[PDB]
Parts: C-alpha cells; structure tokens; sequence
C-alpha cells in the first residue's frame, strides 16, 4: 500500500547544498577547458558516439562533444553554444569567466549574504564592465586591408591554422568581402549560406585558396559534353528535364491501334519542346537540381550545352550568386535576364579519383567556395573551424569597427575601473561588486597559467601597471610570459566580442545563482 | 463485512492525511514567494530542464498522485487562468486553511460550522477589501501601471531590469488597446507575440512597433526588404492545381493530354498573376508554396512566405487591414482579387537575430500591434523570461480594465487578519472560532514573505499587525493600512508610498478560490481506493 | 556505379550536421500514429554500442 | 584570517550578522580593548567585555 503525495521516482534536494552543488558543477565544467585558452593552448581528442574523433581546442566543440547529467552543466554547455552563434569567438573565456564569478558568489553564499542582494550586484558591475569597455574602445578603418589582416590574425593566432597565418588571413578575409551584399538598402554578409568551405584531404595546406566563384562535385552528364568552356552563359533549373506524372489521376483508355504509339511520340516531343525552350536563350551550360532525362542530354548536345543534374538546393543558390544567374522553374518562362552571364570560365578537371565542377573565374561574385587540402579529413575539420572563427571576427568587425585590447590588458583595465568605481559605494553590496570586478584577472591568469610563468607575480606587477594612468593597454605576451603592450605587441579584439563574453558570463552566474531547488525524477506528460 | 475490493480510511486518519498532502503541495513551492524567493529548477528525467518561479508551471511539471493535491495543482492553474498572478498565494492560503480548519474539527468542531464560518470570513473579507483597501488608479496615472508591473515581475529573473522591463510591458500593453461595444477599453493580451532568441544582454531585448513573424521568405531569389509593403494574406495553399476525389481524368483521344498537363499548372499561374496584377509586395500564406510560384513571386521582386501560423496570420491582417482570403471567389461567380484586400505596413524587413532570421512587419497602418523579441543567455533564462512576462502583462491588463489596486507586501492580509478577529466575536459561537482561524490563516503570507528574507518573522508580523491594528481603532490614524513589508531591510512600510501594488482581483479570486477548494477537501470524512 | 551507393557519403556527412513495467507501460499509452523502434542490448557484448550510435 | 572562523561560527550559531559582529570586534580590538568578544545575550549584532 505506497500511498504517496508525489510519485515514487521523483527526488527533491533544496538548501545549501543545491547552491554548492551547482557552482561546483560550474567549476568542473570550467576546469574541462582551462588549459585550452591562449596562443599556447593544447589539443584535445574527443571521441565521437558515432566513432569519429574530434581533435580540436575550441571551447564550445570539446563543450559539445560531452554529455553531462548535471543540469547546471548543461545550462554552461548551452551557454558556450550561445556564445559561439552569437559571435563565434569567446567560448572558452566564457566559460572561464562564469566558473570564476560562480566561484567568487559562492564565497559569499557561504556566509548569510541572500543571493538576491549577490545578483543586483553582479547586474550594477555588468553595467559598468560595458561602459569600461566602451569606454576603452579604439576605432578601425576598415578600408585599410594591413588593419583587418592584423585583426584576422590576432584572432586565429591562438588555433592550429596559426602556422599559416598571412594564408588563412587573406582567405577569410576575401570570403568575407566578396560574400558582402546590399540590396534594397539592406545590408547583409550571410556566411553561414555563401562562403561555403569545401575540404579535399590530400595535397598540401598551402595549396588552400578561396575561388572566385563555386566549386560542386558534379560532372557533365555525358561525356561528349565539353569539359571547359571559356565564357560560359549559365541557366539554372529546379524543374526535372524528364517526363513525369501529373498531379491528378490520369488513367488512359486505349482502343485504336496507333493511340500507343503516339503517346510516346508525343513524350518524346514534350522533351524536344522544353529542350528547344531552353536552347532558345542560346546558354552554354544548364544546372538542375533535378534528373535531366537521357533524351533531353542528346537534345542538349546538339546545340552544344553542358549539363549537369541533382545539385543541391544550396549549391544551386550559390551559383546563381556567383554567376549573377537567377533560378527558373518553368523553361518556357526563361528570360534574357535569367541567363547567368559574369562566369569567366567553368571547367570540369579530376581531383583525386573524382571529378570536381569549377565556376572559379566569375566577376564581382557574391559567393565563393573555399577549397582546403589537407593532411587528413580531422586535420581539415579544424582548419574549417579556426577559418569560421576567422570569417566571423571579420564580420564582427566589419559591423562593429570597435576594438578592445587582448592578452588580459581589457581584462585588468575593467577590473581596475570597477575597483575605482566601488571605492564609493559605501553599503553592502560593494563587497559582492569588487569581487565579480577581481574576477575578471582569471583570463590573464590562465593565459600566464598555459604560458608556463609564474602566475603571482605577473598578476602584481600587472594590477601594479594598471594602476597608473594610462596602461590600459598593457596585458601578458602569451608566448613569452612578459608584460608587454598591446599597441606594441598588435593583439587586438572586437568589442563585440568582449561585450557579449561579458554578458553572457555574468548573466549565466545570476541565473546560476537563482536556483536554490532541485526536483527531478517526473515523467515528460507531454 | 464490506467486501469492497479495495482499502478504506475514514475518520481522522484521512482528514490528516488530506492534509498532510496539502501541506506538503505547499511546502513544494513555499519558498519561491516574494522578492527575496527563489527559482526552482526542474529536470524532465529526459534531460530536460525548466528553471522557474511560477507557481502553476512547477504544479504541471510535478507528477501528483494524491487526489487532493490535484485539487490545489488545479486550483493553482485555474487562478493562471482567471487571473494570470498569486499562483503561490491562493495554494498557500488554501493549504493553511486546511491546516487550521482541521485543528478546528480534531478539536471536536462540527466541519459544517467550520465551513460556515470560512464562508462568512470570505465574504466579509471581500467586502472589506472593496470598501477599505482599494486605490483608484485615476489620480496615479502611468506610474501606477509601471508600479504594477515593477512589483510582478519582482520575484523574477527580470527583478532588478525593471526599470526597462515595466516600461517595455505597459508600452506593449498599451499597443494593443481596442474599446469594443458599450465604450469599454479591453485590452487583449497574448496578441503580443513573444519571440525568445539567446544572444546578447537582457538589456538588449526589443519591443517591435509591429509585428514579428518567426518565420523567412521561401526562396534565396526574393528581396529580403520591401519598403512600402502591400500585404497579400492568404489562407490557400500555392501549389499545382489537383482535382478531388469526386473527379477523374480519363484520355480517350491523346491529344488533350499535354493541354490537361499544362492547364494544371496553369491555373495556379493565372491566379498568382491576379494576386500580384493589384500592386501586392508581401505575400502571407497558411498553406506551402511550390518552387514554381516561388519563381514567379521572384521574378516579380515580391514577397512569399509559406506555413504561416494561424494566429499571427489573423494578427498581420487585422493590423495592416487586410483580409484573409481562403479562396479567390467574389459574388459573380468568377475569380478576381482587388486592392481592397491588400493591408498595408511602412516596412517589411528580413532581420537577423542570433545567426538566424525573422521578419519584421513595423508600423502596420489602420491599427498598432506590438511583439517583443527576448534576448537571453541561453534557452532556459529565455523562457523564464517569457513566463515572467506574461505574469506582468496579465497584472497590467488587470489594472488598466479595473482601475483598483491593493497595497502589495502583505499589508492586505495583515488588515484583513486584524479585522476578521475583531469581526468573529460578533458572529455565532463556533463560526466565531471559524472565522478567527480564517484569520489567523491569512497570516501565512506575510510569515513566508519574513521567512524568505532570512529575518524575524515574528516580530516583523508583530509590528504589522500593531499597525493595522492602530490603524483601524484610530480613526484619525487610517494611513496605516498601507504599511506593508520591507523585504531589503526587513521592517514595515508605507507600501503604497513605496509603491508595490498588485489588482485587487487577484486578492478576490485568489480568496475566494482557496475557499471553495479547503471548503471542498474539508467535506470528506471517508475515502475508499478501489484495486484497480 | 550504382552498387557503391554513391549518395552513402553525402548522406553521412549531412548526418553528422546535428544543428520490466516501463516497456509495457511507455507503449500501453501514448498515440498508436508514431512509430517506436525499441533496442535490446546487454553490456559487454560488442555490437551494441555501433547500433545504439546508429 | 583563519582566526576569523570562530567568532563568525559562533555569531552564526547565535543567529546574528557575522560580518558586522566581526567589524565590530576589529574596531573595537583597534581601539585597544582585547578583552571584548560576542555577546549571545542580544538579538542583534553586539559586543561587550
Ligand atoms: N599573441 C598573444 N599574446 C597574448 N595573449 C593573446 C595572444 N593572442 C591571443 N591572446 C589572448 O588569448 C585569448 C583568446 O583565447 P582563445 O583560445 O581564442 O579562446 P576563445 O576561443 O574562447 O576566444 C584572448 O583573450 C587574448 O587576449
Ligand atoms: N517589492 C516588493 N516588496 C514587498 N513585497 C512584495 C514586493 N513585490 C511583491 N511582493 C509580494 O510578494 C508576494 C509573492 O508574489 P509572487 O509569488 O511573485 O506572485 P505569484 O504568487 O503569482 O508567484 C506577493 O503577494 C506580493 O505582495
Ligand atoms: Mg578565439
Ligand atoms: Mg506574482
């Protein structure tokens, strides 16, 4: 007789130990990636469920990659997803940044300081970290190329693809620019469609290069179709080139004896009339995203036309972006605008074992292809990630043309402002404030941690340098392990990119900090 | 003797076990009230997790199997229903009415006089709620509202972003205001739709001078941004034309086959020309949209969107003033489409928010709609966002239709404590006690709202009640009613002054709803639990 | 060549983009519409962690 | 500061703010008074010899 109030399987815990639990769960999940912040970070081999092997340092894939029980660690996984859709780089020193704002929070929950009283503090101290950050803020042109090179760099100094830096630098930077796009007075960079990178494994990384144009692994549908065609006038198809059944049910009736016949005959002569619809606009290659019929490829042949069929939406997309083409789906309808003429050369060559479909010579493209050849499909895989940083820092910059200055110097001139600032305060909730302020000091301090100094004294000498006047500049040489000065050492950042870490930080400890009960155990009831 | 197949409590034991349970379904979510309460964080054993405050949100996720705690879960969402706020309170209240109300008959007190006298507390509680304790909000004007939302979303994870959050809410609420027949101004919140999206600050989040649809054109070809849009709504579905099951084509001369073939597509060509011949830049539809009308709304510089909602589609047309059209048909029996079906908007805009996109329909012309876009930190904070928005945009609704507040803080219960004792004696012998545990019930609020804040709760209730109790001896002193409680420093206040109200309609429903439901657990002596 | 299924490895890298009273009880409810595909595995025999991925 | 711990346990068991029975004491204790700790006998934060 288990007569009960709740079900059998649902577990309660509340107090103390809930908050504990959290933060520590918070800790543990910093301490995952800790090591993988700085230009001298280590790699890490994550073994995928599906048997693949992920080796990466980017904070929100190792984040990604691991499945957790505790909620609070899944609330710090979701929180790295976050922060890398939003701007696509500072994952792991959000991550850093909550574990240690939980930490200092929990110092004070230990005593009888309500979490309330902790979380208005935390919000007046974001406050002022985002009027600081403003505040030390550079402005960049952007039209000088050298400004956006440095700032590409500064980004990807700290991932595998640093050993070719001026390479990869240039091909994000030109994916970016001739992916930039403007129509109806919006303005638009759309990485995530366009751009797209496409990985061979094999060759050399240094032969890596963005095309002007697209790049699909497709071949001509017949091989008497020309594999190279100078100034091709390209037209682009959804509707199948085949015949195919019509909506409604249409059954026959049959009772002469030619009736067969002519119903082939007239198959075939649907075929030769959208053929000759297409000819009609004289083009030199036809793209379809659907089956192209073996009667319509002769047909196409004999104007002289290549074809190539079932190409991905996307990809279709891209090439018409490329080639200044615009998709049509009734040949009949085909317009002299339709015709994608801007393609400088298309051509058809063998990579490898397969064969690879060129359109590399278009000019002024809104898309592009960035075609990586590499050791191996893992090495190529984080080649793609450290370029997605790269283009997404560009982009950041290109929409925001602030900057803050790297290796910990933003970091400590925060911290040493809001220490400033709380020196009025005179309540109880300043204590709580220069905490989450001191906080700030675990990013120079895991960038000298990885470094290999010695952390002490390069914190003190680095708060003693803050204090003066002007050094907000002045942060650690990550290789080195010396004070060095930003405006000397080039290490620079978007503001964009520190304003949404710091955001997303110290909102992940307020929520973290809300929480004082736990119940778990019930059923779904959807 | 019985024979039933199954067990039999009766007596006191299931009296106490009532209660008991009911307790315990107040103690679950006891420590989430007030300022100074906290959020619970619920996991669904399937890896999903619900961080909240709300009352009725943590009810329904709870898996419940004693019966009489599923009268108090549904109690709790019964008063989300009615009412949109005091979804702890009214469980609380009815769980302390069942307590006390139990010690009554253990003590020998008949349930029918018990319950007589919770009815006479209740009413006289009412009364002197409307006749003592209510502010008109005429003389306060647009403080009193942003008040009002400042003191729901207390308790929150929006607390301390009030002072944006209230004026996001009132300007949204007040968008939406319509007086329908006999010149009465109804506000109807859940039109403005709330768009959750992770990414920057809470700071960050927009309140849209339109509408928001979470939703993208069809096809990469057409604009991303029409300037004077012409909305189109439609409630079809633009795809090749198919006969119904009541028709069928049968080909006895093959001639016509290609003509057939054509005219099937060719139907829905005709009629995407008539819709777009009016001058139509934006084009809404409930149903899908093939790649070849896709095409043609391309070629056209136009745009389409497909798998619309329902409900935001009806929002678009009666704030723009178009028409939903389900089907191209006028009184003549043919099939034409005119301009006066077209709405109209100042801009249409494709935005991206977070590495994704939605539209953005802004100034709808012939009436203001109005959405907001919730930015967090990840999933969960959004919509605990969401949830504590739509708290503050019930409590709003509540306030601008009836114009009556009541001093929030606990100042209600204490006055109504202090009066329902002085009013027991003049009632009856044991309604007398009935009603005195009604009034001693209504003191749990104040008590858990001192409890959270980690201060002394009895002698913060004790100031309270000596002020309400000066206060409604002294007629010279009647200021007092609004002393409330100071949760930061954890002494009584003007919370009137201070401003922390809540409607008056919440306090009604909220004690007339755990009436009916202690009166309801309070009429059984007996269960029996049948074997299944 | 159709036999090597050349859609096998764009189907596996567009997979890869990821963007006792218990059985009786989880099937005894819940709508007949859906399909339930129920897996049968014991620990330490190999094969069930290649499926249970799948 | 390890020190700290026992006047803010006992301040904590008494049911008092040990932070201000901890300020108290390092003003007091700068003054020059040494023999001045909690009092237990008062419901808000105090000191006496
Ligand atoms: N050359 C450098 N010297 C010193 N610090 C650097 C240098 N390059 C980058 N950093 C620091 O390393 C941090 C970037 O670490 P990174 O591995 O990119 O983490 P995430 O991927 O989370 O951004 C920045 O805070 C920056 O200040
Ligand atoms: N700023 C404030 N100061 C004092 N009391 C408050 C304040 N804001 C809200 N309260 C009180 O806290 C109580 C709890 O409300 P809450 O639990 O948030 O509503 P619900 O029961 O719908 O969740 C309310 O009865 C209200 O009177
Ligand atoms: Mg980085
Ligand atoms: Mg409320």
């Amino acid at each position: 007789r288990p007569v009960l109030v709740l079900s059998q399987n649902t577990k309660r815990e509340s107090g103390r130990k809930v908050q504990s639990g959290n933060i520590n769960a918070a800790k543990t999940i910093a301490d995952i990636i800790r090591t993988c912040l700085g230009p001298k970070s280590m790699m890490k081999m994550l073994l995928d469920p599906m048997g693949g092997i992920v080796m990466t340092n980017d904070g929100n894939a190792i984040l990604r990659e691991i499945q957790v029980q505790h909620p609070a660690a899944k609330s710090m996984i979701e929180i790295s997803r976050t922060q890398d859709e939003e701007v696509g780089d500072g994952t792991t020193s959000v991550i850093i940044l909550a574990g240690e704002m939980l930490s200092v929070a929990e110092h004070f929950l230990e005593q009888q300081m309500h979490p309330t009283v902790v979380i208005s503090a935390y919000r007046k101290a974001l406050d002022d970290m985002i009027s600081t950050l403003k505040k030390i803020s550079i402005p960049v042109d952007i039209s000088d190329s050298d400004m956006m090179l440095n700032i590409i760099n500064s980004s990807i100094t700290t991932k595998a693809i640093s050993r070719w830096s001026s390479l990869a630098c240039n091909i994000a930077l030109d994916a970016v620019k001739m992916v930039q796009f403007e129509e109806n007075g919006r303005k638009e960079i759309d990485i995530k469609k366009y751009a797209r990178v496409e990985k061979i494994p094999g060759g050399i990384i240094e032969d890596s290069c963005v095309l002007r144009g697209v790049m699909i692994n497709k071949d001509v549908t017949h091989p008497r179709m020309r594999r190279y065609i100078k100034n091709p006038r390209i037209v682009l198809l959804d509707s199948s080139l085949e015949y195919k059944k019509g909506e409604s049910q249409t059954d026959i009736e049959i009772t002469r004896e030619e009736d067969f016949t002519r119903i082939l005959q007239m198959e075939e002569e649907y075929i030769q009339q959208l053929c000759e619809d297409i000819i009609q606009l004289k083009p030199d290659v036809v793209i379809t995203e659907k089956g192209i019929s073996d009667l319509a490829q002769h047909y196409l042949m004999r104007a002289n036309i290549t074809a190539i069929r079932r190409v991905r939406k996307t990809d279709n997309n891209r090439i018409a972006r490329a080639c200044g083409a615009r998709i049509v789906s009734r040949p009949e309808e085909l317009r002299e605008d339709d015709v994608g003429t801007g393609a400088g050369l298309l051509e058809i060559k063998k990579i490898g074992d397969e064969y690879f479909t060129f359109i590399t010579d278009c000019k002024d493209p809104k898309a592009c292809t960035i075609l990586l050849r590499g050791a191996s499909k893992e090495i190529l895989s984080e080649v793609e990630r450290n370029l997605q940083d790269a283009m997404q820092v560009c982009r950041n910059v290109l929409l925001d043309p602030q900057l803050v200055p790297g290796g910990g110097a933003s970091e400590m001139a925060v911290a040493h402002a809001l220490t400033e600032k709380s020196k009025a305060m005179t309540g109880v909730e300043q204590w709580p404030y220069r905490a989450v302020a001191q906080a700030l000091e675990v990013i120079p301090r895991t960038l000298i941690q990885n470094c290999g100094a010695s952390t002490i004294r390069l914190l003190t000498s680095l708060r003693a340098k803050h204090t003066q006047e002007n050094c907000e500049t002045w942060g650690v040489n990550g290789e080195t392990g010396t004070l060095v000065d930003m405006k000397e050492l080039g290490i620079w950042e978007p503001l964009a990119v520190k304003l949404q870490t710091y955001k997303t930080a110290v909102e992940t400890a307020v929520l973290l900090l809300r929480i004082d009960d736990i119940v778990s155990g019930h059923k779904k009831k959807g | 003797p019985l024979s039933v197949f199954g067990d039999r409590s009766t007596g006191e034991t299931i009296r106490s076990q009532n209660v008991m349970a009911a307790a315990s379904i107040a103690n679950i979510v006891k420590s989430s009230l007030g300022p100074v309460g906290l959020d619970k964080m619920l996991v669904d054993d399937i890896g999903d997790v619900t961080i909240t405050n709300d009352g009725a949100t943590i009810l329904k996720l709870l898996e419940v199997e004693h019966p009489a705690a599923k009268v108090l879960c549904e109690l709790a969402d019964l008063q989300d229903k009615e009412v949109g706020d005091g979804t702890t309170s009214v469980v609380i209240i009815a769980a302390e009415l069942l307590k006390n109300a139990d010690e009554l008959v253990k003590q020998k007190i008949h349930p029918t006089s018990v319950i007589s006298g919770y009815r006479l507390a209740c009413k006289e509680a009412v009364r002197y709620i409307n006749e003592n304790l209510i502010v008109n909000t005429d003389e306060l004007g647009r403080d009193c509202l942003i008040n009002a939302a400042k003191t729901s979303m207390s308790s929150k994870i929006i607390g301390i972003n009030g002072d944006f959050f209230a004026n996001m809410v009132v300007d949204a609420v007040l968008a939406i205001k319509y007086t329908d027949i006999r010149g009465q101004p109804r506000y109807p919140v859940n039109s403005v739709n709330i768009l959750k999206a992770h990414g920057r600050s809470q700071m960050e989040s927009m309140l849209i001078s339109g509408y928001a649809l979470n939703c993208v054109v069809g096809s990469q070809g057409m604009p991303k941004r029409i300037v004077n849009a012409k909305i189109a709504c439609l409630d079809f579905s633009l795809q090749k034309t198919k006969m119904k099951l009541g028709v069928q084509v049968v080909i006895t001369d093959p001639e016509k086959l290609d003509q057939i073939r054509q005219r099937e597509s060719d139907i829905t060509k005709e009629r995407i020309q008539k819709i777009l011949a009016t001058g139509a830049n934006v084009i809404l539809t409930t149903g899908g949209i093939d790649d070849m009308c896709l095409k043609y709304f391309v070629e056209a510089g136009a745009m389409a969107v497909r798998r619309v909602l329902k409900r935001d589609l009806k929002r678009i047309a009666k704030a723009s003033g178009a028409t939903i059209l389900s089907t191209l048909a006028n009184l003549e029996g043919e099939e034409t489409f005119e301009a006066a079906m077209l709405g109209q908007a100042e801009e249409v805009v494709q935005e991206r928010i977070c590495d994704d996109e939605l539209i953005l329909i802004k100034n709808t012309k012939a009436r203001t709609s109005a959405s907001i876009i919730l930015r967090g930190a990840n999933d969960f904070m959004c919509d605990e966002m969401e949830r504590s928005l739509h708290d503050a945009l019930c409590v709003v609704k509540r306030v601008l239709e009836s114009k009556s507040v009541v001093p929030g803080g606990g100042a209600v219960e204490a006055a109504l404590s202090i009066y329902l004792e002085n009013y027991a004696t003049s009632m009856g012998s044991r309604e007398q006690l009935a009603i005195a545990e009604f009034a001693r019930s209504l003191l749990v609020i104040p008590n858990t709202l001192a409890v959270n804040a980690a201060q002394d709760s009895t002698d913060l209730v004790a100031k309270l009640r000596a002020f309400h109790n000066e206060a409604q001896v002294n007629p010279e002193r009647k200021n007092l009613k609004w002393i409330g409680l100071d949760l930061s420093n954890g002494k009584p206040r003007d919370n009137k002054q201070a401003g922390v109200f809540e409607p008056t309609i919440v306090k009604v429903k909220s004690l007339k709803f755990a009436t009916e439901a202690a009166i309801t657990i309070l009429r059984i002596d007996d269960l029996i639990k049948l074997h299944p | 060549f159709l036999q090597q299924y050349r859609k096998q490895r764009m189907e596996e890298m567009r997979q890869q983009l990821h963007k006792g009273e218990g059985f009786l009880d989880m099937i005894d409810k819940e709508q007949k519409s859906i399909v339930i595909m129920v897996h049968i595995y014991e620990d330490g025999i190999p094969g069930t962690e290649a499926m249970n991925g799948c | 500061e390890a020190f700290e711990a026992i006047p803010r346990a006992l301040a904590e068991n008494s049911g008092v703010k040990a932070n201000e029975v901890i300020s108290k004491l390092y003003a007091v204790h700068q003054e020059g008074n040494k023999n001045v700790g909690l009092d237990i006998e008062a419901e808000v934060p105090a000191v006496k010899d």
